[PDB]
DNA sequence: CCCGGTGCCGAGGCCGCTCAATTGGTCGTAGACAGCTCTAGCACCGCTTAAACGCACGTACGCGCTGTCCCCCGCGTTTTAACCGCCAAGGGGATTACTCCCTAGTCTCCAGGCACGTGTCACATATATACATCCTG
DNA sequence: CAGGATGTATATATGTGACACGTGCCTGGAGACTAGGGAGTAATCCCCTTGGCGGTTAAAACGCGGGGGACAGCGCGTACGTGCGTTTAAGCGGTGCTAGAGCTGTCTACGACCAATTGAGCGGCCTCGGCACCGGG
């Protein structure tokens, strides 16, 4: 009747998260609120990254998030950068930056 | 005739390739190299089309980071130009050596 | 065919919530799904390690909270913890 | 919302254009005849000697 | 076979441009080739080790992703 | 003594022993200082403090080993601040 | 407490550099080393206090420090029982 | 680099089915909480003194400058193959049949983990000449 | 091309810390012995995704020329090292006190578990429009 996602006010699949937690060998007993909490954290991070990438792609006259702007957002946000430090986004490119020493004048 | 001074076209190439998002290594040569390397690990192993692309993406990202650290080490020595010693120091600090 | 599965629908819903008009491509959607899966794996592993440390045979909301604290850098941790606690409080009231 | 495009030069005169192309016919025929005669009088297909 | 020269001077130069270098030495290409060869050899060894256990005749992007995660070079875009 | 001989002597001396190079009483107070910013009236075990001091000393030894090469890269014998800065940047701590 | 980072004196930092192989040390290297050590201890002790508070304990055990160092990548033997 | 035109295939929305999420119901067990305690963490104070702090002096190392020599950099033309489509077929995956391996439970039993006291058994600290190992002449 | 003048080994010794070794406890383990479950191995077989053919231009490559950058030599200056003297708080270990980590004992709500029901999600398909491509300013 009521999905736990809508019950908690979340969009992510609390039920799928609970299933994955109890089937991933993480523990022998998954708390009632553990999957809700995990889904909430995942939704928060996803909303952050999606908003940043959206307004990074819309800053380039586009209307569709692409890997380039996803990478731009992930590398411009100091928190998301520390989070996904050793991660590489395919087709993301690099940040435009030329060292002053290499630059002329 | 007309030719640019040394340092004008390099900056243009940098500004271009730093915004362009496309594999710089040649696809078929990289695939042949991957097959060569896998031959010394197991004979007659097949590779999915996406596996070679993923390997190329990862290798290009690794080399881009390595060249960034190499340029940093080169500038540390008051040298605008990079050289194998810069890659050596970059890897040494990274912990790969 | 099989049934490969992903959070594409929920990612798209959150994308609509944050930017009602800004879409997302298939490559970007796959990258976001991979990111979500990796974060899930890391948080769940950290929660299981915390449970093993505390000798608890269960991973609870408090374990998830501490795992998020041990992974997110500062303001991100403080915001994710607030989101999780609010979600669990709203869930417990229904 | 600062910049904007522009366009101009909307002129094409039917009869004057017909005259202009009937004139360009002169240049076309001159080019054809010049190319033909120059080829026939210069190429005269053959070869040359070696430079040792 | 010895087809390691497929990673040529122009490709290494474009990689350097993307990495932000504006001037390359004459002995950088032979060093970059060896570094890339070692990195590949490692990742492909891990991928083949996964494939052997998987009993699959075809190496998969999933195995490549697992090898990258083992080496610490996590990659997003290929289902992991 | 010539500047450098008594320094190479100390190098060979401290690359031979294994005792702690930082003083306990001063380092435990720093540990409690940094812990105050996280929890008031926090207790620490002697083993925990010793493990913290060991980790700090090992990290600093590695950092100075990298800084030595960073300095030698510039044909310099003395380590300057930009050397430790480059070390940290290439390590990924302050990139 | 306060200003206990100054409990890492120039002789101590110079011994730490001698053990790392450095021969000659500059003046600001000591301040740089103090600042880096403080930043490292900040993260290590934050992880330790996060492992402690979660356990409802009032004492930071050695296993908490070990787990913090493992998280930070500095696996430390000799204090794991 | 920016702007107007065309164009196409990949994004995004609809259809439909199913399998996972959900609802209802039970057992039990890990945990929450209070009770007790005894170790260890905390505080303090004095005798000892090794390390730290401050200052003087000069010597050698940073660093700035200059000069040569070349080794990359930009541009033109020349040669190789990466790249974009068809065509077998070789494998990656659905579908069915079936057994060795592990689960679960309950006794029976070898083994290791300390509390304690006893007896060996390193090498830290101390002492000295022998050896470098300098550095000023 | 020496020699005071330090510093660094090298070897020997001993007795107090610590491995080392019984002596019995037992309780958490370790294995043996029935009974039950179950998922993946094995054999087919349908079906896409590889690997293999011939062209097209686009990028790799070869060369050239000179120009700006690396590397070596050299010198000026100052600061970083070493030594001496004064100062301070670090190490020691002796005593006092209580705070809470830990063991423990009891009672209990939460979740694994099992069965039935339902709709959220996902493969699939099609229509369409955001941005790839492009040639003039």
């Amino acid at each position: 009747a009521k999905s736990r996602s809508s019950r908690a006010g979340l969009q992510f699949p609390v039920g799928r998260v609970h299933r994955l937690l109890r089937k991933g060998n993480y523990a022998e007993r998954v708390g009632a609120g553990a999957p809700v909490y995990l889904a909430a954290v995942l939704e928060y991070l996803t909303a952050e990254i999606l908003e940043l990438a959206g307004n990074a792609a819309r800053d380039n006259k586009k209307t569709r998030i692409i890997p380039r702007h996803l990478q731009l957002a992930i590398r411009n946000d100091e928190e998301l950068n520390k989070l996904l430090g050793r991660v590489t986004i395919a087709q993301g490119g690099v940040l435009p930056n030329i060292q002053a020493v290499l630059l002329p004048k | 005739p007309h030719r640019y001074r040394p340092g004008t076209v390099a900056l243009r190439e940098i500004r271009r390739y730093q915004k362009s998002t496309e594999l710089l290594i040649r696809k078929l040569p990289f695939q042949r190299l991957v097959r060569e390397i896998a031959q010394d690990f197991k004979t007659d192993l097949r590779f999915q089309s996406s596996a070679v692309m993923a390997l190329q993406e990862a290798c290009e990202a690794y080399l881009v980071g390595l060249f960034e650290d190499t340029n940093l080490c080169a500038i540390h020595a008051k040298r605008v130009t990079i050289m194998p010693k810069d890659i050596q120091l970059a890897r040494r600090i990274r912990g790969e050596r | 065919r099989s049934r490969k599965e992903s959070y594409s629908v929920y990612v798209y819903k959150v994308l609509k919530q944050v930017h009602p008009d800004t879409g997302i491509s298939s490559k970007a959607m796959g990258i976001m799904n991979s990111f979500v899966n990796d974060i899930f794996e890391r948080i769940a592993g950290e929660a299981s390690r915390l449970a093993h440390y505390n000798k608890r045979s269960t991973i609870t909301s408090r374990e998830i909270q501490t795992a998020v604290r041990l992974l997110l850098p500062g303001e991100l941790a403080k915001h994710a913890v607030s989101e999780g606690t609010k979600a669990v409080t709203k869930y417990t009231s229904s | 919302r600062r910049k904007g495009p522009h366009c101009e030069r909307p002129l094409t005169q039917e009869e004057l254009l017909r005259e202009a192309k009937i004139t360009e016919e002169l240049n076309l025929r001159s080019l054809e005849t010049y190319e033909r005669l120059e080829a026939d009088k210069k190429k005269q297909v053959h070869k040359k000697r070696k430079c040792p | 076979r010895d087809n390691i020269q497929g990673i040529t001077k122009p490709a290494i130069r474009r990689l350097a441009r993307r990495g932000g270098v504006k001037r390359i030495s004459g002995l950088i290409y032979e060093e970059t080739r060896g570094v890339l060869k070692v990195f590949l050899e490692n990742v492909i060894r891990d991928a083949v080790t996964y494939t052997e256990h998987a009993k699959r005749k075809t190496v998969t992007a999933m195995d490549v992703v697992y090898a990258l995660k083992r080496q610490g070079r996590t990659l997003y875009g290929f289902g992991g």
